[PDB]
This record gives structure tokens, sequence and C-alpha cells, in this order.
């Protein structure tokens, strides 16, 4: 999913300074228990920007040959402030090279935003509305292509595409289409905002989003949430949850989980496993903060190994331990989180099965998963679904939904099996 | 707390 490259960058400090900011240190950890020094910002027309090599999110390994390993924040700052005007940096980059490789919806190769916008306008305005054409277009374009369509639509009609579709569509189909027209962060932010109703908060939707999104996704959600609603996501969580459930949700929503490490820390894997047992099944009652700290701070690959080592000590695996130890929203949040850590595509496959298996449909959950995972890991979700349930995700959608709504969801599924 | 350099 990611690539790591190292590189020596040589900067000359000009009248505007080096032109970048840093975070980190043993006392100001960027992510949980990470003491590294990271570039947080790069100023324009500064030395780093005009050089081009340094990038935000870079880890700074050394300055003028001095290693930035396990330093106080101030000691790293002092090494920069006491450097000369010729500054040599060894830096580590982190590059994401996955994209939509495991998504079911790909960018349409022969895309033409103006053509799509015109054909959707025509479909909206034909007598009776041509929902088939609207579904065929919008579910067979990537999210960013949909944004270009919406821009071209507004330019030619002087009306917003989402407003026009609110009038042209109804029912679950409208929910699907309007969801697809939001960016991933806008969609997640709006779903979280809608779930927070004070004492009527939709904990299940809160849990699903907060427990399953990564650091990078949550950082974008936090930024977009603030722009859209003029309040920080964390503040709305605090005012709409309570108890240990609130502390868990707040911790997860920060999106500061330890990032994937190069070295597997076997000693910490074992110690975390013992701690989880000692805090839960081994004792009367539960030390919930210890569970929260471990499960929100460690990297996902680390915790995967922790949960297996936990079985060496405990007669019960982590999931059945949660069921035995806690109840209510807190129990449901831990259960979702542990499933997300162990196998995220299987987590979504099981949530999709649950949304359809019984009487009627939990359309809110079904739609949200099909919209939000279609460009992420729907191909992996489909593989886990077929392996566990024998029939395909496509088949269950077909049995539980009908009409143009069904057709849109099957396009988001992408194919059978 | 970020530090400008
Ligand atoms: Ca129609
Ligand atoms: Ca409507
Ligand atoms: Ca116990
Ligand atoms: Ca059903």
């Amino acid at each position: 999913d990611y690539l790591v490259t190292e590189e020596e960058i040589n900067l000359t400090r000009g009248p505007s300074g080096l032109g970048f900011n840093i975070v980190g240190g043993t006392d100001q950890q960027y992510v949980s228990n990470d003491s590294g020094i990271y570039v947080s910002r790069i100023k324009e027309n500064g030395a780093a920007a005009l050089d081009g090599r340094l990038q935000e999110g870079d880890k700074i390994l050394s300055v003028n040959g001095q290693d930035l390993k396990n330093l106080l924040h101030q000691d790293a700052v002092d090494l920069f402030r006491n450097a000369g005007y010729a500054v040599s940096l060894r830096v580590q980059h982190r590059l994401q090279v996955q994209g939509s490789a495991y998504g079911s919806v790909k960018a349409y190769t022969n895309f033409d935003a103006e053509r799509d916008a015109l054909n959707i306008e025509t479909a909206i305005k034909t007598k009776g509305v041509d929902e088939v054409t609207i579904v065929n277009i919008l579910t067979n374009r990537s999210n960013e292509q949909r944004q270009d369509i919406a821009f071209a639509y507004q330019r030619r009609t002087k009306k917003e595409l989402a407003s026009a579709l609110k009038s042209a569509l109804s029912g679950h189909l409208e929910t699907v289409i309007l969801g697809l027209l939001k960016t991933p962060a806008q969609y997640d932010a709006s779903e979280l905002k809608a779930s927070m109703k004070g004492l009527g908060t939709d904990e299940d939707s809160l849990i699903e989003i907060i427990c399953s999104r990564t650091n990078q996704e949550l950082q974008e959600i936090n930024r977009v949430y603030k722009e859209m609603y003029k309040t920080d996501l964390e503040k709305d969580i605090i005012s709409d949850t309570s108890g240990d459930f609130r502390k868990l949700m707040v911790a997860l929503a920060k999106g500061r989980r330890a990032e994937d490490g190069s070295v597997i820390d076997y000693e910490l894997i074992d110690q975390d496993a013992r701690d989880l047992y000692d805090a839960g099944v081994k004792r009367k009652g539960t030390d919930v903060p210890k569970w929260i700290s471990i499960m929100t701070e460690r990297s996902v690959p680390h915790l995967q190994k922790v949960f297996d080592r936990y079985k060496s000590y405990s007669p019960y695996d982590m999931l059945e331990s949660i069921r035995k130890e806690v109840k209510g929203d807190l129990e449901n949040a831990f259960l979702n989180l542990v499933q997300c850590i162990q196998n995220k595509p299987l987590y979504f496959a099981d949530r999709l099965y649950d949304s359809m298996k019984g009487k009627g449909t939990r359309d809110k959950v079904l739609i949200r998963i099909m919209v939000s995972r279609s460009e992420v890991d729907m191909l992996k979700i489909r593989s886990e679904f077929k392996r566990k349930y024998g029939k395909s995700l496509y088949y269950y959608i077909q049995q539980d939904t009908k009409g143009d709504y069904q057709k849109a969801l099957l396009y988001l599924c992408g194919g059978d099996d | 707390p970020s530090t400008t350099l």
C-alpha cells in the first residue's frame, strides 16, 4: 500500500529561513508512541519549497549528521536553530501507490465531463425522468469524475446538480445518488453529523465510520467536518456521547494511531497481549482505559499479532473476551474495532450480510458501505463475502432490493462473485 | 505545537 524511500536533501538557509515546520519528539509524539521528527508544513517561496525535495509528512532522520532519534522536541528544535546556513538533511518519504486497485468502481477511460453533464440534464428533463441513464453514468465514473460532471452541470444550467437530482429522484435511489456526489470526506463527515442527535445519537453509524477509517482518512474527515459545520468533529462527539464509549470514540477520531513500522516489535506484542488479558479476563471487572490505550495507539499490523498472542494467555479470543467483559455501546464499539483491525474487508462483508439477512433491509448501512467502499476495497469485500456466505454480494443485493435502486447498488458492487 | 524553522 505504501513505499518508503530515503534521500539526502541539502538546503541553504535564506532570508526567509528554511521554510518548513516540524512536529514530534519523545514528549510531543506525532502519532502514538512515535518519537520521530516529521515535517508538518512547507512554506511557499521558502528554502525547502524552492528546492522541491522535502515533502510534508516526511520523517527527518538526521540534521548535519546528527541523528534525530528519541530526542525531546526542544533538542531537535535546537539542532535546527543552531545549524549554520548550509543544512544537510537525511529524510524518509512515505508514498501511497495503491489508489483504487481494490475498488470496484474505476475511473472511466473515455470520460467527457461536458458530455456527461448534458446527458444527465436531458435524462432529468425527459418526461418522467430517465433514471436508467442517470444511474448508468454516475455509478460508472470515479468520485472525482463525478465532481467534474457536477461542475460542468452547474456551469451550463446555472443550477446545482444535487439540487436538480433531489427533485428528479426519490426513495433509496436518491440516497445512493446524492451520496455518490459527495467527496469521500464530505460523505463521511455528513454521515457522522447526521448520526449525532444528542441522546438520540446513532451509535452504530458512529462506530462504523470512526472504527474503520484510517489516520489519513480521519484527518481529511476532521478538516472537512470543520469547514462544513463550523465545529470540530471531536467537540460534537464529546457533546453527544458519554462514559468509556466517549473516551474510545474521541481517541479513535483523533486519527493518530501509530503508523506501520519497518521492524516488528515482538517484545511489545507480547507485553500488549499480557496487558489485555490482565486488564480483562484475568481480573474481576475490567480496566477499560488500558484496553482503549492499546487498541487505539498501536499499528494495525502490530495489533493483529497482539490478538493472536493474546490467545496464548487467555482461554478466550479477543472478541469473546469483549463479550464477556463489557456491554452496551462500549461492547459494540470494541467488537467493531477488533474486527476492523483483524480483517477490514471481512468486517464490511459481515455488516453487509447483517444489513440484508433478515426481514427487510438496513438500507442506511447497505448504501453507506456500497458508496464509501466502492473505490477502496470492494473487490476484497466481495471475495471475503463469497468465501464466507457461499453466494455473492451481488446475489444478496439482488434478493433484497429492487428497481433502479437495485441497479445502482449492483453497479457499485461491480460484478457477480 | 509545530515549530517554524
Ligand atoms: Ca422515470
Ligand atoms: Ca426527491
Ligand atoms: Ca474481568
Ligand atoms: Ca432482507
